[PDB]
């Protein structure tokens, strides 16, 4: 059958029956599953490990009892240096009126993944600049598999039951397998140095929290395997404005760095995000248009591919430059899309739709559509009132199945924009004050919330 | 053998590096009395 695996132990795939599917109903039902927030929901998506190809939001999925299907949920969208704890590199917070970036679960979630990719070869360990670099690093892999035993034990509330060898990468176990018996018994001997070491000693000595082990872990696998948090495709054709065999490039995505590109063998820059205006797939072909008439063309294998492709760079915009917009009709979010069209802001702070108000929305009624923070099936209307002196008021609307319908109510509409019209026939109330509905303060190109990640490049 | 940099807890603590989720907001009770004609 059709299956959503998570990389969490203790978690059950998402089992689905025949039907029809959007990757990003899937992605919600996962982030429900695994306890994200609407906030860090957009950095997750489906990938298919076996065809390497990542599902736009927007892609459909129909499921009949015939199909198998593995997709996993997976955490997309990254941003090195997101912990904070490398103090040579800028660090990377969401605005506020900084906080961090993850939730709790988000962090729990990245911690599973990137253990899977670790020992499943994923994320591939850097190449030894010497002999002892190689030695170097194979001992920060012991101390990668006692950071993953530590916690595993901690969370069990475990000490000291009763090796390296599973939570190491495969081909590092392959290759000290094929070592002389000398060889492999110094190796785990240091590994149960380090581990003895690190659960006498340097946790009480420290304080150290699982909270901590997978800040450490997932610093560590960014400057430990290489290109943590990039993707690179690789094409035939890279024609840029800008700027026999057939010649071969590679183009590298980051959150922190943008679209980078170089021939296939350091990396020039294209762009960063915000200087992007729109893009275009053409088959296999993708062009990236940015502000300045400059254009990067590329031809990848396959349309999904390019889909693929352009969801990256799309996810990672709405990320850095606009949390409402969209660079590519072909891989629009639905959600993003149904926004557009309802007026309607992501999980913004409350703060935010306030100052929105205190700005652009100062008579009594107008208002803000904004979706919860804190569930998927909720939109919150925040209003301005004035007593018989100026309020904020916030009032609660279901959305089920497409049907909206204020909270308690068994009247429901088939449309926000339907419930905003009855709406607006009425008088409201609350508390001592009454109004009628004015006008939407929408969303604006740009503007500056807490669904934005504040990067060096981000800030132009 | 020296201890691997991945186990070293050493440094200072910086900034907690995730959040908690919020508790739900609280939400006003909404009144409708029709407007009249």
């Amino acid at each position: 059958g059709v299956e959503v695996i998570f990389y969490l132990s203790d978690r059950e795939p998402l089992r689905l029956g025949s039907g029809e599917y959007t990757a990003e109903e899937l992605c919600i039902r996962a982030a429900q599953a695994c306890r994200i927030s609407p906030l860090c929901h957009n950095l997750f998506a489906l990938y298919d490990e076996n065809t390497k190809l990542w599902y736009a939001p927007n892609r459909t999925i129909t499921v009949d009892d015939k199909m198998s299907l593995r997709l996993h949920y997976r955490m997309r969208f990254y941003f090195t240096n997101w912990h904070g704890t490398n103090d040579n590199e800028q660090s990377v917070w969401r605005h506020s009126p900084a906080t961090p970036l993850l939730d709790a679960s988000s962090l729990e979630y990245l911690f599973a993944q990137g253990q899977y990719d670790l020992v499943k070869c994923l994320a591939p360990i850097r190449d030894p600049k010497t002999e002892q670099d190689g030695h170097d690093i194979e001992n920060e892999c012991l101390g990668m598999a006692v950071l993953a035993i530590s916690h595993y034990a901690m969370m069990k509330k475990m000490q000291l039951p009763e090796s390296y060898k599973r939570y190491i990468p495969e081909t590092l176990n392959k290759s000290i397998r094929q070592r002389n018996l000398l060889t492999r018994m110094r190796i785990n001997n240091v590994f149960k140095d380090f581990l003895k070491e690190f659960n006498n000693k340097t946790i009480c000595d420290s304080s150290v929290s699982t909270h901590d082990l997978k800040v450490k872990y997932l610093a560590t696998l960014e400057t430990l395997t290489k290109h943590y948090g990039a993707e690179i495709f690789e094409t035939s054709m890279l024609l840029i404005s800008s700027e026999g065999n057939v010649l071969y490039y590679e183009v590298m995505v980051t959150g922190n760095l943008g679209i980078q590109w170089r021939h296939k063998p350091e990396w020039n820059n294209f762009s960063y995000f915000p200087e992007i205006t729109h893009i275009v797939i053409k088959e296999s072909v993708v062009s990236i248009n940015k502000q300045d008439n400059k254009k990067m063309e590329l031809k990848l294998s396959s349309h999904e591919e390019a889909l693929s492709f352009v969801s990256l760079v799309d996810g990672y915009f709405r990320l850095t430059a606009d949390a409402h917009h969209y660079l590519c009709t072909d891989v629009a979010p639905p959600l993003i899309v149904h926004n557009i069209q309802n007026g309607c802001h992501g999980p913004i702070c409350t703060e935010y739709a306030i100052n929105k108000l205190r700005q652009e929305g100062s008579e009594e009624g107008m208002y803000v559509l904004r979706w919860s923070c804190t569930d998927f099936d909720n939109i919150l209307m925040t209003v301005t009132c004035f007593e018989k002196q100026k309020q904020f008021k916030n009032f609660q609307i279901e959305v089920q199945k497409g049907r909206y319908s204020l909270h308690g109510s068994d009247r429901s509409f088939p449309s926000l924009g339907d419930l905003m019209s009855h709406l607006k026939k009425q008088i409201l109330r609350t508390d001592n004050i009454s109004f009628m509905l004015k006008r939407c303060c929408q969303p604006k190109p740009r503007e500056i919330s807490n669904l934005l990640v504040a990067t060096k490049k981000a800030q132009e | 053998a020296k201890m691997p940099r991945a186990l070293d807890f050493s440094g200072h603590t910086h900034p907690v590096a995730t959040f908690q989720p919020s508790r739900p907001e609280s939400v006003n009770d909404l009144f409708l009395c029709p407007q009249k004609e």
